[PDB]
């Protein structure tokens, strides 16, 4: 698989980020807390496998010259993992920390007037001018799953 | 002894119920070839004629299938054990379950109440067939309607065995529907191709319950969970996936050239059974092709139409005795017809059950049986002796990260 | 020869559990004699012992018992269905529904809910081998507890398996019960003497299931049911008619010489596997004596004593190597405990199905072994064309089914 | 209300809100009662979560 | 009461009685009914019903 | 979950409310644990607008 | 009777209310439904009096 991902037949995604690139010591500090975390509780088969592809990627040359930092994707997913959350109940999890940010922008917009959201122009690219005609001469899908209810009245 | 593989091996039962000859293509129930029957013939004329040996009587044929119609009936109780049932589980264990209370709901038929010997009178065995045979169509109907949530209606005592699971099946839940004459005959001819098909666990399991002196319920239940995995041969799946990931016709020659550079699985095509043509073959294509008119197709189903006729005239197919299986048009008018994919399997354990029945009576009727204690051979230490307790002293430990890091990974009390 | 139907001439697969030596009744579980652990051991760890091949050390053991009573946690919707079926229902066909609806109640044991990945790993093995091992003895008690007409009790994690059974089974709703140690102690070594048999017609279906690559729980609840034959477990109730019918004790040596007048039933004397001699009679006899001395005696009891005491000095007894079987002794102790008649066969259930759980892994640890295929002779007519159904002729009526009705057809006669 | 998501996720009865500590602790407890309102975080799982929640924060 | 014993007899809940036929029509259609408030069980058999009620009046 | 909800109120909030359930009522239909793949087919888009039309007024 | 009933105005009419149905409530507690008169009997008096009194907290 080392080999695969440099195949392109199967991509890698859990290292490095799109917009932090020299470094993101959130990563660093979610590993301190991961190699905590796995004193503390313990370990599972998905976390050796996981510590032993953190190993195993950085020595082959793809990451070296492609350059892909373990993401805080990594080290979250397996904390949370070992924390005994469900798999489903990650995105309300990241949604706990959003809410401040929401709070001061929404404080914020409410204390400046003076900032405003006008309305945005548009160019058209519709045909300018068209007409009416009734129906009834309107010369001549898939709107609705048939064979199931269609076969049932059939 | 004989150390006996997998048992491919030798024959351990002989009989005269069947007879499959699938290198041949030859498939005749008791002489009678599979094309001359199910061409012409319907289900409840051959699901007599593997209970009794031969074709039936006018009269004996209508009264017979005019019972099957009679106990249709399902009992109270097992409806309300199936209403007791969790809403998501898969449907087929709600069949096996509901099998398991109608071993419980008919302690008439329970031997082991009143000995080895109820189960040797001619006229018990008789309706203990018409009884399952009657019953199980209902059940698999009333968990289809459970996925749906729907009160199962009681079965209409007015139609044919494929009319009454079609009509249970799309009533609506009311009378005034009328059943579609094309559809119904399309499925009654199609449960022919899927009779009792070559020696399984299945047959091996019934045969040995059987022989034990069982009640049949609980013995037929253990059959229906045998079936129960598609691991039994039934791969409608990795052609229905195959189907999923091809895409048009257009991005279809990727995927075969890469089964020709054997990049790409291929499923569904070639038998390992049969080494020629299919009779079934054909004739389910004519069913497959009647459904598609009737019905109409979605764009998967032309995919699948081109796919086919591509790949039958390449010589890749050709000359690797490469073709179309019986399973890949059942899955395709299945799908037309509009079923849930996961409950596919159980469309394959309703026709399943003739022959089990048959050889259910077949194995109580010939005092060939005997006791069922197979051999072995001894590999573990032949002798050790006990240590003392303090004289003693680990591959995984249970509730891993659940109900354990909520037992110390917040507190201890 | 090409036709071996009993397999008596061929053999599935090798084993390594145990081997029976019938002719001089030498049974060892990995080498250790059924005697000497049914006195020095109890049953988690001869269960440990077959499970993982070798008897575990104290730790270890003593965490997997402590999972075992863990997972007890029955799902209530098997307590409802216990609810659904009549009160009159015989236990076996309760605990087989109860094992298919334990079966679907755990999505996460379904491989066609997740692929061919649930029994790859020891992880789930282990996993639902402590599972079920768990759940087993609880459901029996449902039963046993719906039987009389009783509410459900709750599992607790105060005892060892035997004692907790016990628990569960005479708590009568008060938590600080605590049955008698000797009890618990007696069934355990019983639990202990009904570990295990060789391939039989359960076992077979087993393996057959197992390799047939199903949820383990519902193989098990097949295998199982393969126990309901009265020839697997309906055999108590001969002897027990034996010493019913005879009523009066002075009845007794009347009746051992009409046996001899080939004029009395003989049933239970001599094993059919075992011919010369079993420990497990004696064991099970100082055992059934204690069981006198803790509960009491019956007539039927002295009856059977004394009957038995008599078969020992006549002759025609003693040639044909006609020694009393374990399920006197059996029978004897359990429905001196209280149990009822119809409720023999699934206590006799709840010990084996360790051992069903055993080659169960053990064949899915080995893939020389495969998927079955059995070879079909066939001996009817080879080739005849089918004629039309209608001009099918008619000059055969036989056999005359026709009779299926709720008192000859007057359940709708209007 | 994300802890009620949790615990009901279960199918267990939800829970009373605490006072007696600061927030991820405070929601720790929230957590894991299990009926027992005796309870309390372990601090290095309650600085851990805390950390885990500042990271994501904005 | 004697209907809903033979209903609890064999396992199935109790019928509310039809107040629009005899005596003994009343009861044989209160035993076969099913919950079907649309049948109408045979004269002939109702009349038996009643001859035999009055053949054991007291 | 709008009898739930106490007389005085808004009735547009309860109309976001039981739209808001209306994702929920139908996890089938989000692309959002699916992949952002799942949402390239016509039927989809068909079977969204006119389930939308339809429910929005009632 | 309360526990999701609007309240448009005070608990006046709330605790009106509570008390016209804890005269029912307890149906014991009434003069007019035994004989003609009740609270003639001192007993009576003395204890409906005693709950009354006390009634009112719940």
């Amino acid at each position: 698989f080392i080999e695969g991902v440099k195949n392109r037949k199967r991509k890698m995604s859990g290292f490095g980020h799109r917009v932090y690139k020299n470094y993101d010591p959130r990563a660093k500090v979610i590993r301190k807390l991961a190699e905590e975390v796995f004193s503390i509780v313990g370990r599972d088969p998905l976390i050796e496998v996981a510590i032993a592809l953190e190993k195993a990627a950085l020595s082959d040359e793809y990451f070296i010259k492609r350059k892909l930092y373990p993401n805080v994707d990594f080290y979250s997913g397996l904390i949370y993992r070992a924390m005994g959350f469900p798999t489903e109940f990650f995105p309300v999890l990241f949604a706990i920390p959003r809410m401040a940010g929401y709070l001061a922008h929404w404080r914020e917009s409410l204390d400046d007037p003076d900032t405003k959201i006008m309305r945005p122009q548009q160019v058209y690219t519709g045909v300018w001018l068209r007409h009416y005609t009734p129906l009834q001469e309107r010369t001549v899908a898939v709107s609705n799953a048939t064979r199931r209810r269609l076969a049932g009245s059939r | 002894k004989l150390y006996d593989p997998g048992y491919l091996n030798t024959a351990p039962v002989r009989s005269s119920i069947c007879y499959i000859d699938g290198d041949e293509g030859i498939l005749r129930y008791r002489g009678y070839p599979i094309e001359e029957l199910a061409e012409s013939s319907s289900y409840p004329e051959v699901a007599y004629l593997l209970m009794y040996g031969n074709l039936p009587s006018k009269s004996q044929l209508a009264d017979w299938e005019f019972a099957i119609s009679q106990h249709s009936a399902v009992p109270q109780g097992v409806l309300d054990i199936i209403q007791g049932m969790p809403h998501d589980a898969h449907p087929m264990g709600v069949l096996v379950c509901a099998m398991s209370a109608l071993s419980v709901f008919h302690p008439d038929a329970n031997p082991a109440l009143r000995g080895q010997d109820l189960y040797k009178s001619k006229q018990l065995r008789d309706k203990q067939i018409v009884r399952i045979l009657g019953k199980v169509p209902t059940i698999a109907a009333a968990a289809y309607l459970r996925l749906a949530g729907r009160p199962p209606v009681l079965p209409s005592n007015n139609f044919s065995y494929s009319e009454n699971f079609l009509y249970m099946l799309d009533s609506l839940g009311n009378r005034s529907y009328k059943p579609n004459t094309r559809l119904a005959r399309v499925l009654d001819i199609l449960f022919i191709l899927h009779a009792e098909h070559e020696m399984n666990c299945s047959t091996a399991a019934a045969r040995h319950l059987a022989s034990s002196g069982v009640d049949v319920f609980t013995a037929l239940a253990g059959a229906v969970g045998a079936l129960y995995g598609p691991l039994h041969g039934g791969a409608n799946e990795a052609v229905l996936k195959m189907l999923n990931e091809i895409g048009t016709v257009e991005n279809i020659p990727d995927f075969i050239e890469g089964v020709k550079n054997r990049k790409r699985k291929m499923s569904g095509f070639g038998h390992r059974v049969y080494k020629n043509y299919d009779p079934r073959a054909k004739v389910i294509r004519k069913l497959a092709e009647e459904v598609f008119s009737i019905v109409g197709r979605d764009p998967l189903i032309e995919v699948a139409i081109a796919l086919e006729k591509a790949a039958l005239s390449d010589e890749y197919f050709i000359k690797r005795k490469l073709y179309p299986n019986v399973d890949f048009y059942s899955g395709l008018i299945y799908r037309a017809m509009g079923f849930p994919t996961e409950f596919f399997p159980v469309l394959f354990a309703i026709p399943r059950m003739a022959g089990y029945l048959a050889h259910w009576r077949e194995s109580l009727d010939d005092p060939d049986t005997k006791i069922m204690r197979p051999q072995q051979v001894y590999t573990g230490v032949w002798l050790r002796h006990y240590t003392p307790l303090q004289e003693r002293t680990k591959l995984g430990q249970v509730a891993v990260s659940n109900a354990t890091r909520r037992r110390l990974a917040g507190s201890r009390i």
